[PDB]
């Protein structure tokens, strides 16, 4: 599945719930360090609806752990992420995921 | 702002010709589902909207899972924004505990494809030469190799006929469906080539692909057997230049000689051992504009592969005749 493991502290008490929308900061890599997409490069923060399934599986549950302003290495087993198929041109089959994820705010 | 102003402000060195990772999926699935507009040989394409703007999705069948996996392969590696290439947006695998779901999201073009377009109107003089025109500018910016950060490698499409053209408002046409395509790696010296049980569309199929002869460690012969089925299209269109009331119905190349759906036999009978080519009408020959598209048309058509015009020089010749015509 997914495991977090934190980078920097977050308010510690407000996790995101179904149906509010999470403003994050990411990087995702493959677990050999080559990455694949973060918002940083872009300079825009990237949204999502928690529970629509907008996200990996690992994300939804895994940013469902951190606390606004938290900070957290989030690394997701394929079952988790785009399993076998993998996504055609960035994200090989069967790969593990690393992503550097900060969760700004909720709305 | 629009799905493609995102496409641009979210481009980085490394992105490909769509959005980024992540937000391929939060995109296609705020996507509203409206109309079924075709049911193709490889899933359906629907007509969806995305907060308001419309977009096209195809949906393919678990059996095109393959051909799914490398039109997005292909749009994803290859930086492909081009006014004459279908626009990518996204890619997205929607596999529900019940049954998984392939998605394919592109720029929408209400007209459809040349086929349906010129089984649906006949075509002027100028209409023709910016049907072709645009035709061989989007296969000559497929199989240029452009050095640099915005670069690109040269591709194939290897299935180039009606159906897999698009053609807009304007009267221009874009190349559609890279589920076949082959990348030249020229940095490896490599042609990169996708398993897939599908095979081109048989009755646009070169000579030397007919007959199993085409050289497949040459990338060359790809371009060339794609030239090959850009000439039956020239052909498809010229049919339906109207001059004056006169013209002829819409026909699929080799309409006369062969049954529908034929078998790569049948064609390799016509076409390799009776040399048989589609029939040039001895009127194209007086009405100068239809003398250059024959003259392209024969250009594309020999059985030897390295005699058949380049996609560049088509797109030259026709820029010529474009400029003499206003």
């Amino acid at each position: 599945g997914v495991q977090v493991e934190t980078i920097s502290p977050g308010d510690g008490r407000t996790f995101p719930k179904r149906g509010q929308t999470c403003v994050v900061h990411y990087t995702g890599m493959l677990e050999d360090g080559k990455k694949f997409d973060s918002s940083r490069d872009r300079n825009k923060p990237f949204k999502f609806m928690l529970g629509k399934q907008e996200v990996i599986r690992g994300w939804e549950e895994g940013v469902a752990q951190m606390s606004v302003g938290q900070r957290a290495k989030l690394t997701i087993s394929p079952d988790y992420a785009y399993g076998a198929t993998g996504h055609p041109g960035i994200i090989p089959p069967h790969a593990t995921l690393v992503f550097d994820v900060e969760l700004l705010k909720l709305e | 702002t629009t799905l493609k102003d995102l496409i641009y402000d979210m481009t980085t060195s490394g992105s490909g010709s769509g959005l980024p990772l992540l937000v391929q999926r939060t995109i296609a699935r705020t996507i509203v589902l409206q109309e079924s507009i075709g049911k193709g040989r490889f899933g359906e394409v629907w007509r969806g909207k995305w907060r308001g703007e419309e977009v096209a999705v195809k949906i393919f069948s678990s059996r095109e899972e393959r051909s799914w996996f490398r039109e997005a392969e292909i749009y994803q590696t290859v930086m492909l924004r081009h006014e004459n290439i279908l626009g990518f947006i996204a890619a997205d695998n929607k596999d529900n505990g019940t049954w998984t779901q392939l998605w394919l999201v592109s720029d929408y073009h209400e007209h459809g494809s040349l086929f349906d377009y010129l089984n649906r109107y006949t075509v002027t003089v100028e209409g023709m030469i910016k049907l072709a025109l645009s035709t061989a500018s989007g296969l000559a910016h497929l199989h240029m190799e452009i050095v640099g950060t915005q670069g690109k490698p040269a591709i194939a499409h290897r299935d180039l006929k009606s159906k897999n053209i698009l053609v807009k408002k304007n009267g221009t046409c874009c190349i559609a469906d890279l589920g076949l395509a082959v990348r030249h790696d020229s940095a490896t010296d490599t042609i990169d080539i996708a398993p897939n049980h599908r095979v081109g569309t048989k009755r646009y199929m070169a000579p030397e692909v007919l007959d199993d002869s085409i050289n497949m460690k040459h990338f060359e012969s790809f371009k060339r057997a794609d030239i090959y089925a850009m000439g039956l299209v020239f052909w498809e269109i010229a049919r339906r230049c109207s001059i004056g009331g006169i013209h002829e119905d819409y026909q699929l190349p080799y309409y006369d000689l062969v049954p529908s759906d034929p078998s790569v036999e049948e064609m390799r009978k016509v076409v390799c051992e009776q040399k048989l080519r589609p029939n040039i009408p001895n009127r194209w020959q007086s009405c100068e504009a239809l003398r250059v598209m024959a003259k392209i048309m024969r250009e594309c058509w020999y059985a030897n592969g390295a005699a058949r015009l380049t996609a560049l020089r088509i797109k030259k010749t026709l820029s010529q005749l474009s400029q003499q015509e206003g």
